[PDB]
């Protein structure tokens, strides 16, 4: 088994550090498709990707909003790339109409004559699929949280009460898995301060996690700093700026592009300007993970 | 302004980009009201001089027309001003204004010449387009002279964090000047500071007297207060005292002006700064 030596640290005031050294988390979230090859994980690929993310500055990927394929743990485990393996999108309820996402299968139970291995089949799919990316990558130097869902309350129908318990249930499950890294998630709702969020924050904090928010602006991180003394944060998503390449005649957002100009973005988001001024600012924010470092299907 | 956010100065010019209409039928409080065929104006502005004389009106008043006037701005507030707070000053209205905010009506006010103003925080929208709208009603006959009509002084917002110096929140007395004259003069303060936050504040000012444009390094006095606890939703007249250093007189020939500042500190940090 492939092995290499550090230690990491999430700090409420300071931020993260790598083997006693502070370091911002200068990172983008990555879909897994290699563009005009579709899905299929060639290892070449994946490694140019992140050869050209290296060259940009970038020194950490949030695989948004899944496993990795091991070739990319590969990669970063010999390249020096600090990984957010995330495990899931959505829990136990599915997000935009998506009948047949995974939101169907989270909490249902295993066969007993189902002799797929990998991870623990004595709960629901969610708690087997958990432990088994943890299983194949509790050893890469690289990987340093799991996440364990992005925007879980978002795009979903109904009451959002029994997201609390689930969140902690999933936390229980990884740090029994591996006490070494620390547990993490992308929640969206951090900067509308639901109560479920709150909840769930402080049960992230209380088993020696870290807080992931999605889209907040300086004046968001800083209420959170002052509302949540005890979490240590980071902007799991930022910005979400929109661009074509090579676009000039405009510099705001007929030919089915967008300017060049960082002066697009989603209505939820921000200019790239804008999201790395709010987190360079700020020691307290750990890092970023941009939406996103390449353009996906 | 066209957009409101971080860091404007505390107090700042909101005069440009309007819109105007003359009309005593129309009701446009409503956001979503079309005002797209209204004429643009910057304040200050009077909307009885541009209307013809006539004879029917009163030589008192220049025979011009008063009327009702519309006015209406739309502006962005960033998501970076979330937990400030927000209001708007007039200088002077005539007369009768009416004021609504992103469709809540706020209040009124009569007289036209004197200065009033609107909290604006409690139904903000923050990271949103917001409209802030001022129906004028100069009903005439209401002057012996010429009064004019519509929002004729500055406009300006005045952004605060939740702690802060009120408004017109400071006063100054000098009792014995005529005697203390040349040596050290005793200033006498009072200052109105509100705690508009859901905790306890612990609260010190810390204030500066210095002459006008002007840097602080050139103060003849200051003073730090004793800390005192000004609790959630409270506020507290706060006495201070400034020794001055020999100022130099205010006259005809030689008016000399200072700035006083006054920082809000909660902790160790300052929160406001009144001047
Ligand atoms: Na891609």
């Amino acid at each position: 088994t492939e092995y290499g030596f550090r230690w990491t640290g999430f700090d409420a005031t300071s931020g993260f550090s790598l083997n006693g050294e502070k370091v911002k988390l200068k990172g983008v979230s990555m879909h897994h498709d290699q563009g005009s090859l579709g899905a299929v994980a060639n290892r070449r690929a994946i490694e140019r990707q992140v050869e050209i993310l290296q060259k940009m500055g970038v020194n950490s990927i949030r695989t948004t909003h899944n496993p990795a394929a091991k070739a990319l743990i590969d990669v970063c485990n010999e390249k020096g790339v600090l990984v957010v393996e995330e495990v899931f999108d959505m829990w136990n309820r599915s997000k935009n109409g998506n009948t047949e996402d995974y939101g169907k299968w989270f909490g249902q139970t295993i066969a007993g004559d189902n002799a797929v291995l990998g991870g623990d089949k004595d709960e629901t799919w969610a708690k087997f699929d958990l432990t088994s990316t943890i299983n194949r990558d509790r050893n890469a130097p690289s990987v340093i949280m799991w996440s364990l869902g992005n925007e879980m309350m978002e795009g979903i129908s109904g009451s959002v009460s029994d997201f609390p318990a689930t969140s902690a249930k999933l936390v229980a499950w990884t740090k029994a898995a591996d006490s070494t890294r620390p547990m993490t998630y992308g929640d969206n709702k951090i900067k509308a301060n639901w109560n479920e969020s709150n909840t769930m924050g402080d049960n992230l904090t209380a088993n020696g996690g870290v807080v992931g928010t999605n889209y907040s602006d300086g004046a968001n991180y800083d209420k959170i700093r002052t509302t949540h003394p005890s979490w240590a944060i980071y902007g799991s998503e930022t910005a979400s700026a929109i661009n074509s390449r090579g676009i000039y005649n405009r510099t705001t957002g007929s030919d089915k592009q967008l300017t060049s100009y960082d002066n697009s973005a989603v209505g939820w988001g921000a200019v790239a300007s804008s999201a790395w001024y709010d987190v360079v600012q700020r020691d307290f924010v750990a890092g970023t993970y941009v939406w996103t470092g390449f353009d996906y299907l | 302004s066209s957009a409101v956010d971080s860091k404007q100065n505390r107090t700042s010019d909101f005069d440009a980009n309007w819109k105007f209409m003359l009309s005593d039928s129309v009701q446009a409080q409503d956001p979503a009201f079309d005002d797209s065929a209204w004429q643009q104006v910057d304040l200050p502005h009077d909307y009885s001089i541009t209307q013809k004389y006539s004879q029917s009106n009163e030589a008192e008043s220049a025979y011009l027309p008063g009327g009702t006037g519309w006015y209406r701005k739309s502006f962005t507030i960033d998501r970076d001003l979330a937990g400030k707070r927000i209001a708007i000053n007039f200088d002077g209205v005539y007369m009768n204004a009416t004021v609504w905010f992103n469709g809540v009506k706020l209040g009124t006010h009569p007289y036209g010449y004197s200065p009033f103003s609107f909290d604006l925080t409690g139904n903000a929208k923050f990271g949103g387009e917001n409209t802030i709208v001022v129906k004028v009603e100069n009903r005439l006959p209401s002057s012996r002279w010429y009064s004019g009509s519509g929002i004729y002084r500055d406009v300006t917002l005045t952004v605060t964090d939740g702690v802060h110096v009120g408004n017109n929140g400071v006063a100054i007395k000098t009792p014995s000047l005529a005697t203390q004259n040349g040596g050290n003069v005793t200033m006498n303060l009072t200052t109105k500071v509100a705690n508009d936050t859901e905790a306890a504040a612990n609260i010190t000012l810390k204030q500066t007297v210095f002459p006008k444009g002007g840097k602080t390094d050139a103060a003849i006095g200051t003073v730090t207060t004793a800390s005192k606890s000004i609790a959630a939703g409270a506020s507290a007249d706060v006495t201070s005292t400034i020794t001055a250093a020999s100022p130099k007189l205010w006259s005809i020939k030689n008016p000399n002006l200072y700035t006083v500042r006054t920082e809000v500190l909660n902790g160790d940090t300052v929160l406001d700064t009144y001047d």
